[PDB]
């Protein structure tokens, strides 16, 4: 179950952008966005940079 | 960003590349101002180098609308955008003397050691200003005279 | 031991607590018994040297391979036993099984041994589950001779890639590298990863 | 130096190592190392091979070894080392701030010192302190004594943000608490079909709250969505029909 | 190995100053000053005598470089001893020493050959000022002004002996009644004297960020607020989006308000009253009641 | 007094004690100057805790 676990680990806990977009899309009555790349990734790269 | 990463790769940086990542130079040791609790000009928190504090706002107060996206204020130089860029723009420091990276010197074995064919102890002596090392010999001039 | 420590130790591939010996070659049983320590000797069939062991008399001498194949018949010296057969009662050590009888045989031993702990408490897993992890153990090589290849003598290297490098350097007249199959524990083999 | 000023030059310092690596050519040593490998007396030779590996790396990479002496240092963005103000007026900051500040200080003071002119012992000491400072910023306690800030407490370095149980690599493996979730006590219900399950309606009201809100402004029971959310907080009798 | 040690060695290598070296340095500094004036005069005119007759003064320049440098070596060992009293509280030991060197260099330049006195007193009273100035500049994590540094120095140093001399904890009011004599400045002085505590010393987990959920719901509020007020006119919404400013947002000056509306002659202050009855349409319909609630 | 009288059955979310913190002094928002201007209700120097 790739999409469920990727959903738990990202928009349901860490990504602020993600949670805001999902909440908004649910209240609006449109599709939830398909899960992409966490905002956490760019932070891992800024720290390795 | 595109969703397609075949693979990730890592490497060494370069001063000419570290200058590329940067948005300013931090040259003052000071952090936020004590009185008003705004960041201090051209230091480890300043809005010029990194990002504006609140969303769509410069520093002095000449713009606080959202109508102006991407403009750079000519009285203090901050850029009005989302405050989220406050965690994506990186600083840079320019050292009057070149230091070595600790990861290539204290690891076992030191790779710097293997490149420059020294004992590790003597490499440590060179780095820390406790032993002189002879860089370049003018051989042609020595043989001539 | 028989419980979850025996299963854990088997996957780690560490040396067992019994470590009963197996026949390094094939020969004839010749056991002299000292009261403090036994000595087990195997007189080779092919010829050459005879294997020597100094095993405690604290264990129990195992049943011998015989034409009768009685499991109740203890080992009586003067006999001819098969190569690889176990000598005393206890646990055979896996690294020795592998070096003596190739990669397949130690696979058989690990599947049977990890399964034989569950067939006692009454559980049953299907063999492929065990085999999918045993495959993750036995798939690297430690290299005796570096030769013309690049990698250091005595390093844990992948199998397929060891073969590929060896045939490329062989493609130019360069000397091959001499590598043997190694068994690894499921903590010293998940450490050596390539990502 | 006085006898043969025109014949050699040699520096003490890290700037020396940089002129040495620059004078160094990678392809030149590599061939000689391979020939050492080719020859016998392997025990001595094995040492020549450990060199060969490190050296050949830099040849295959396309990356010059010059990138091992820093002419500039990056500064991590300001948020990943935050200084936020607590509730009681106290400032709560991160440890990296003390390290960057330190390197900035020793740098500015060194450069003005070069401007003024100074003895060699003072300039060499300041260079030394700069190298040691940036060294502890990249990885603390890796060379001599770590640095402690308040009360003999080692400072969390910048390489400290990657390693450990709390580092960035370990973060996603351990697991975190989520949203849209609850838990309770389970009783058996032998009435249910194998695909059904029984859900306390007081808990299934909370869990699905936003959906109840969308359907509740959709019905028009609540004039606006924000008001509707308020309605589900007071468990009004109209929301159960929608929550079905 | 460790850093303070090697520098202590370097400082201790050269011989300490004494009464015999008083003459050596006094003569050398005087010679150096003369060398500086004689060398300086030739450069300004632009006409220079031969270099062979100037090499003598170059030799006096080498003597003056061994005098400035070696005299400096004599002063360093004093710099360390003077640092030993400052090292505990504020900064690192070697940072303080380095500032002693920097101050000494500034101090040596400001020196007079004619006056003769011990170096401890004169030099010490010149470099302790540099030490205290840089120390007071960069010791704190958040920079503070110098009079706050003095006030916190006085109250902190008198407080530390008052608590143990009295035998009881100094009350929050009388520590200020000694000098500040204000009850509202106590919290402030103890706030300025507090230092920022590490987040790692979890600690940050207790803190709450708040507002994304209510700034999202506030963007929705902006949607509904734009949608509701559609029954009015364009003129009246002009002065609604000018001095108040729905999308713009500034309590602006009425003249520049009158010059950005395309209508001049301050006519929008006369139309400002001809629509307040129409501006009563949203208040009588009671439409903005669910957002301020 | 600000405290609930003794014996009043309370459903959750209700107020038991009514306290207000003196709200941190920021500027009054202009959009909020028109929003509060149409009705005439000032966000006082106090938030509700
Ligand atoms: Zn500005």
């Amino acid at each position: 179950a790739a999409y469920t676990l990727q959903e738990l680990l990202t928009i349901k806990s860490d990504d602020t952008v993600g949670r805001v977009k999902v909440y908004e899309a649910i209240v609006k009555g449109e599709n939830i966005p398909e899960p992409g790349i966490p905002e956490s990734f760019k932070v891992l790269l800024k720290e390795l940079q | 960003d595109v969703n397609f990463f075949d693979e990730l790769r890592i490497g060494l940086a370069t001063a000419e590349d570290i200058r590329q990542w940067s948005y300013g130079e931090v040259k003052k040791p000071e952090t936020i101002n004590y009185r008003t609790l705004k960041p201090e000009k051209d230091g480890l928190f300043c809005e010029k180098i990194f990002g504006p504090t609140r969303d769509w706002e410069c520093y002095c107060g000449k713009y606080k609308r959202v109508r102006f996206k991407g403009i750079i204020c000519e009285r203090c130089g901050v850029e009005v955008t989302r405050a989220k860029v406050r965690r994506e723009r990186m600083g840079h420091i320019e050292l009057a003397a070149p230091v070595t990276h600790i990861w290539y010197f204290k690891g076992v074995p030191s790779r710097l050691g293997y490149l420059l064919d020294l004992a590790p102890k003597d490499l440590e002596k060179i780095i820390y200003f406790a032993a002189y090392v002879i860089t370049s010999v003018d051989e042609e001039m020595r043989h001539n005279e | 031991t028989g419980g979850l420590p025996r299963v854990q130790e088997l996957f780690e591939a560490r040396v067992p607590r019994g470590k009963a010996p197996i026949a390094d070659v094939t020969g004839r049983v010749r056991l002299e018994d000292g009261e403090r320590f036994y000595k087990i000797t195997i007189v080779p069939d092919d010829g050459g040297e005879e294997v020597v062991y100094d095993k405690i008399s604290k264990r129990q001498r195992l049943r011998v391979f015989k034409h009768e194949d009685g499991s109740e018949r203890v080992l009586s010296d003067g006999d001819h036993v098969e190569v690889g057969q176990q000598l005393m009662e206890g646990s055979a050590d896996p690294h020795e099984v592998l070096r003596v009888q190739g990669p397949r045989e130690v696979q058989i031993h690990l599947v049977r041994e990890v399964q034989e702990v569950y067939r006692a408490q009454g559980v049953s897993i299907h063999d492929k589950h065990i085999e999918v992890i045993v495959r993750q153990m036995l798939r690297r090589v430690t290299i005796i001779d570096s030769g013309s290849t690049e990698f250091l003598p005595g390093s844990l290297i992948d199998r397929a890639e060891f073969e590929a490098e060896n045939r490329r350097v062989v493609a130019e007249g360069g000397e091959p590298a001499a590598g043997r199959p190694v068994l690894m524990g499921i903590t010293k083999a998940s450490l050596a990863t390539d990502s | 130096v006085d006898r043969y000023g025109e014949y050699f030059t040699g520096a003490m310092g890290a700037e020396s190592i940089q002129k040495l690596i620059e004078n160094f050519d990678i392809d030149a040593e590599a061939e000689s190392l391979r020939d050492v490998i080719r020859n016998g007396k392997g025990q001595k030779k094995l040492r020549a091979l450990k060199r060969l590996k490190v050296v050949a790396a830099f040849q295959q990479s396309g990356n010059s070894p010059m990138g091992m002496v820093l002419d500039a240092v990056p500064v991590i963005p300001p948020e990943l080392r935050p200084m936020v103000q607590l509730d009681g007026g106290r400032f709560a900051t991160s440890d990296l701030n003390d390290l960057y500040r330190r390197v900035i200080n020793r740098n500015n003071r060194l450069k003005r010192l070069i401007d003024l002119g100074a003895p060699e012992i003072i300039v060499n000491n300041e260079k030394r302190m700069l190298q040691e400072s940036v060294d502890a910023l990249f990885d603390n306690g890796r060379r001599g004594r770590p640095v402690t800030g308040p009360g003999n407490r080692p400072l969390k370095s910048l390489s400290d943000l990657l390693k450990g149980k709390q580092g960035r690599f370990r973060q996603n493996l351990l697991g975190k608490r989520v949203d849209y979730s609850g838990r309770s006590v389970i009783v058996v219900g032998p009435q249910l079909k194998l695909h059904q399950c029984g859900l306390p309606k007081l808990m299934a009201l909370e869990l699905f709250k936003p959906f109840v809100m969308k359907r509740l402004v959709d019905l028009n029971h609540a004039q606006n969505i924000k008001s509707a959310k308020r309605m589900v907080e007071r468990q009004r009798p109209q929301v159960w029909d929608v929550l079905e | 190995a460790d850093s303070v040690r090697a520098y202590l060695k370097q400082i201790g290598k050269v011989a300490l100053l004494n009464a015999e070296e008083e003459v050596e340095l006094a003569k050398r500094i005087e010679a150096g000053l003369y060398a500086t004036q004689l060398m300086t005069e030739l450069s300004e005119r632009g006409e220079k005598l031969p270099a062979a007759q100037r090499r003598d003064m170059m030799w006096i320049c080498r003597d003056g470089d061994r005098a400035k440098n070696h005299l400096l070596e004599a002063n360093l060992r004093l710099v360390v001893s003077l640092a030993k009293r400052y090292t505990g509280r504020g900064m690192a030991f070697l940072d303080l020493i380095q500032e002693g060197n920097l101050g000494l260099i500034r101090a040596v330049e400001k020196f007079d050959y004619t006056k003769g006195y011990k170096f401890s007193t004169y030099a010490t009273w010149w470099i302790r000022q540099a030490i205290t100035r840089a120390m007071a500049d960069q010791a704190r994590t958040i920079r503070i002004p110098v009079h706050m540094v003095e006030v916190i120095n006085k109250l902190g140093r008198i407080q530390r002996e008052l608590l143990q001399d009295l035998g009881r904890e100094p009350t929050p009011e009388e520590l200020a009644k000694e000098m500040d004599i204000t009850p509202e400045k106590v919290l402030e002085i103890q706030q300025y004297a507090r230092e920022p505590i590490s987040l790692d010393q979890q600690l940050g987990d207790f803190i709450e960020d708040s507002v994304a959920v209510d700034a999202v719901s506030f963007t929705l509020l902006q949607d509904q607020l734009q949608s509701v007020l559609d029954t009015l006119s364009e003129r009246e919404a002009g002065v609604v989006r000018l001095r108040f400013g729905l999308t713009d947002g500034q309590p602006r000056t009425l003249d520049e308000i009158g010059q950005v509306y395309g209508v001049t002659r301050e006519r929008i202050r006369q139309i400002e009253s001809k629509t307040m009855s129409k501006l009563r349409h949203p208040s009588r319909s009671q439409v903005l009641r669910d957002y301020l609630d | 007094r600000g405290i609930v009288r003794i014996g009043a059955e309370v459903r959750d979310g209700d107020i038991l004690v009514g306290k207000v913190t003196p709200k941190g002094e920021t500027e009054l928002t202009p959009e909020e100057r028109l929003l509060r201007a149409i009705f005439g209700e000032k966000a006082r120097e106090v938030r509700d805790t």
